[PDB]
């Protein structure tokens, strides 16, 4: 019974990994059927309620299917990944974690720095039966306790190992054991090792493809209560294809200079926030209505997210969007405001993010 | 510009030891020769380190290499820094 | 040094090969203290000179700020400095370096709660997943399951990774509602 | 076949001067800045519709009442209560716009949803107007080197 | 263009002699010996 239902399950595994990026590409293409039959979604009239307009009307069935389509092969992504690219997660973490046991001694002569997450959850592995479980050397206990045992203790380092103290000599010397039964439940239960799988969960909860492909199901998930979660999923071209990671890779090569620019850009803007809140106060009115002003420098936040958003976004600087300053005492000085405002953040500001993305091209 | 040269400073310091000028194509004869010379050889705070120790040593204490040193250090010529010259060049036949 | 300079100037000798090895604590004791420069010597030839490098510069040597120097000056006889002048250039640094360094050395005279809770997290989370497996009634499941169908091996296949969605889903809760706790 | 067709109407002579480009051959020098990165200059355009689509997905959904454009009262011209409509006013003017979606719609000032629509305006002019835009240029720049 | 035609120009000056067309690396088996050569043995100033 039990090793026909197991075959069953390889060949089930064995599929899903093989399937894996076949399914990878079909979750992509749902996507753009949904998003372009959401393009024919209208607002409707107070109760309000949006609704799929159609002459056919076969869009809004379709629109269904698909969603419950997508939600199937965001799962069977998640199953294909766990089947074929865990393995080698874990294989590397082993391999990782017992060379550095053996050529470190990072659990015998030093320690984890307590900030370190890869470094405190590796401490459950150690002593754990079925370590090397994917990795080659099964000998590497056997090596540390080499090195490390005279110095450390040949029982400390076995303690710390998980490795049986004398029960493996009474073993090569004499004693008997009898057999179990692999349709044996109770069998089972005790062969299966609670705190290396354990481990492997904790492992697979921590890496950074399984939680993004959890993502994908999860807002594909909530894509059935609301259709509009469905247009998250075409943020997974950059990941899908790979000839839209060189146009991206421009913005994320040169990607922490585009952040410390519009931090900079912040500053600058407020530097002259400062100026306008100080001397430049009259020139903010924006609306012709005499009786009641509306002021947008009369306070400091205020008149900060004018200059951050109106004069920003405007193609002259902040100059276009207040006041003429013809036939005023403030007047050369707010030309010289305005003008300045114009070549530091329009033109020169805004040619620091032009030219950071062409040198990364280069 | 800014790209280019830092750039060139790299190429130049993986290409090129700093003191004798000779590239790493003599040196990489021998597996890490490179790295053995310009970490072992001409390491540039080595000599550093030697002037320290030139400039903090009492001068009556000085052995006849270091008041060679101290004397071309003191009239400023710089003719006991090996230029285009080294051990493992000099004693090429012996050594190898 | 006495060893080190017949070592290196005996690089053939077997008699000398098999008495170092005698040596070698000693020899490893004063690796980081030993220095080794190259110079043309009186007798026109390339000289191999052996002195003594203290702790306390080599402590002030890889201070941050001295490497950013160090870095700095090699920036500028790399772009900005010729060949005739690159030994006067290296010999006026050095002497600032070792200035800076000798009163450095005068002047200087005598999170972790974020990856608990993320730990903690991953611990509970994965051990309420294990307590279905560390249950031991599953008989009940074996019972219902003993008429074997291929649907229901498919059914339950695809529940296990249910679960250890779910499970991922209720630590990245825990997760988020530990960094609310901590920030504040 | 076009200098044929140009003696039915006169106007398909002009597709003729699409022969410069075949005939000279210094004009191939400048024509091949935009031919050389030809498919990453397709891929951005693709891009951008793409980020103008999650764009008009936030507003459909989050900022309707901002898209009117008439001061006639009686007839709203609402360009964002359908989807499609929303899709090409975010495509066509809040693209072509020097500043972004933001210098088309109405103000948000003393309004719920502000902070929210200013970060939606900001956003919308780095990632459309600045970033994507610059893209482009950098492509045709790259290419000449 | 005109930033790497100048840096060119110099990179050839000072790897290559004018006249001869010798490299600094055959020179500077002595020490200064490009600075020599092309400055005693082969100036361009010496020529005219
Ligand atoms: N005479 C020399 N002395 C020292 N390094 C030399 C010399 N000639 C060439 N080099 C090269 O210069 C490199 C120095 O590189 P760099 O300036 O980045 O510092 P580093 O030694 O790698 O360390 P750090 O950056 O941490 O100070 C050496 O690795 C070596 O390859
Ligand atoms: N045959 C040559 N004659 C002269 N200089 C040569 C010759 N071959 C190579 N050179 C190099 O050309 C360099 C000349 O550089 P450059 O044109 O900047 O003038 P300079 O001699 O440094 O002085 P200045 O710029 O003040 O006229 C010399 O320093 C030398 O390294
Ligand atoms: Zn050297
Ligand atoms: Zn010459």
């Amino acid at each position: 019974f039990w090793k026909k239902i197991i075959a069953y399950q390889q060949k089930l595994l064995n599929y899903f990994a093989r399937n894996f990026y076949n399914m990878r590409m079909l979750a992509l293409f749902v996507a753009f059927a949904i998003n372009f039959i959401l393009l024919f979604y209208k607002v409707s009239t107070i109760a309000v309620h949006y609704v799929l307009e159609e002459s056919s009307g076969y869009m809004e069935p379709t629109l269904r299917i698909l969603a419950i389509l997508h939600t199937v092969i965001s799962f069977f992504c998640i199953i294909g990944y766990y089947c074929l690219k865990v393995p080698l997660v874990i294989f590397k973490r082993e391999k990782e974690v017992a060379r550095k046991l053996e050529f470190d001694g990072l659990y015998i002569t030093e320690q984890p720095s307590e900030d370190d997450i890869k470094g405190q959850w590796d401490r459950l592995v150690i002593n754990t039966q079925s370590f090397p479980n994917n990795y080659w050397d099964k000998f590497v206990k056997r090596k540390v306790m080499d090195k490390y045992g005279e110095f450390y203790g040949r029982d400390r380092i076995s303690e710390l190992l998980g490795m049986d103290k004398a029960a493996l000599d009474f073993s090569d010397a004499r004693e008997k054991k009898k057999p179990k039964k692999d349709s044996s439940l109770s069998a089972v239960l005790n062969s299966i090792d609670v705190k290396y799988q354990m481990w492997k969960l904790g492992v697979v909860f921590t890496d950074n493809s399984f939680l993004y492909l959890a993502w994908y199901m999860t807002m594909s998930v909530l894509g059935h209560y609301n259709n509009f979660f469905f247009a998250a999923h075409l943020l997974d071209i950059a990941m899908g294809f790979k000839t839209l990671r060189t146009i991206l890779s421009s913005v994320t090569h040169n990607g922490k200079q585009l952040v410390l620019t519009v931090g900079l850009l912040a500053v600058v803007v407020y530097l002259y926030t400062v100026v306008a809140f100080n001397f430049f106060r009259k020139f903010y009115n924006k609306s012709e209505d005499g009786d009641t002003p509306d002021m947008k420098c009369d306070d400091m936040l205020t008149c900060y997210m004018f200059h951050m958003y109106v004069g920003v976004r405007a193609g002259g600087g902040i100059g276009d969007e207040i006041e003429d300053p013809a036939g005023d005492e403030y007047e050369i000085y707010r030309i010289i405001f305005d003008i300045t405002f114009f070549f530091f953040v329009i033109v020169i500001l805004l040619a620091i993010i032009q030219g950071l993305i062409i040198d990364a091209f280069g | 510009e800014l790209r280019d040269q830092q750039e060139q400073v790299k190429e130049d310091m993986e290409t090129k030891c700093f003191i004798c000028g000779i590239g790493n194509d003599y040196f990489d004869t021998v597996p890490h020769g490179f790295e053995t010379h310009t970490l072992q050889e001409h390491n540039l705070a080595n000599y550093l380190f030697f002037l320290m120790y030139l400039i903090n040593k009492d001068e009556t204490e000085h052995t006849g290499q270091e008041s060679y040193v101290w004397k071309m250090y003191q009239e400023r010529c710089w003719e006991f820094f090996p230029a285009g010259d080294c051990f493992r060049k000099q004693y090429e036949d012996q050594l190898n | 040094v006495l060893l080190t300079n017949l070592s290196e100037h005996m690089p053939n000798d077997t008699r000398l090969q098999t008495f170092l090895e005698l040596a070698e604590s000693v020899l490893n004791y004063f690796q980081p203290f030993l220095g080794r420069i190259e110079i043309m010597g009186s007798a026109k030839r390339i000289e191999r000179v052996y002195f003594e490098i203290s702790e306390s510069s080599r402590t002030q040597w890889e201070k941050p700020q001295v490497k950013e120097s160090k870095r700095q000056f090699i920036f500028d006889v790399v772009n900005e400095g010729g060949e005739k002048e690159k030994m006067e250039l290296f010999v006026n640094f050095c002497e600032d370096t070792i200035f800076e360094m000798q009163l450095a050395a005068q002047i200087s005279e005598s999170s972790i709660l974020t990856v608990r809770s993320a730990l903690f997290a991953l611990r509970y989370n994965i051990l309420t997943l294990m307590r279905m497996l560390s249950l031991k009634s599953l008989k009940k499941q074996m019972k219902k399951v003993k008429k074997m169908t291929v649907k229901d091996m498919v059914t339950a296949f695809f529940s296990s990774y249910w679960s250890i969605f779910m499970t991922l889903l209720h630590f990245v809760a825990s997760v988020f509602r530990g960094f609310f706790r901590i920030i504040c």
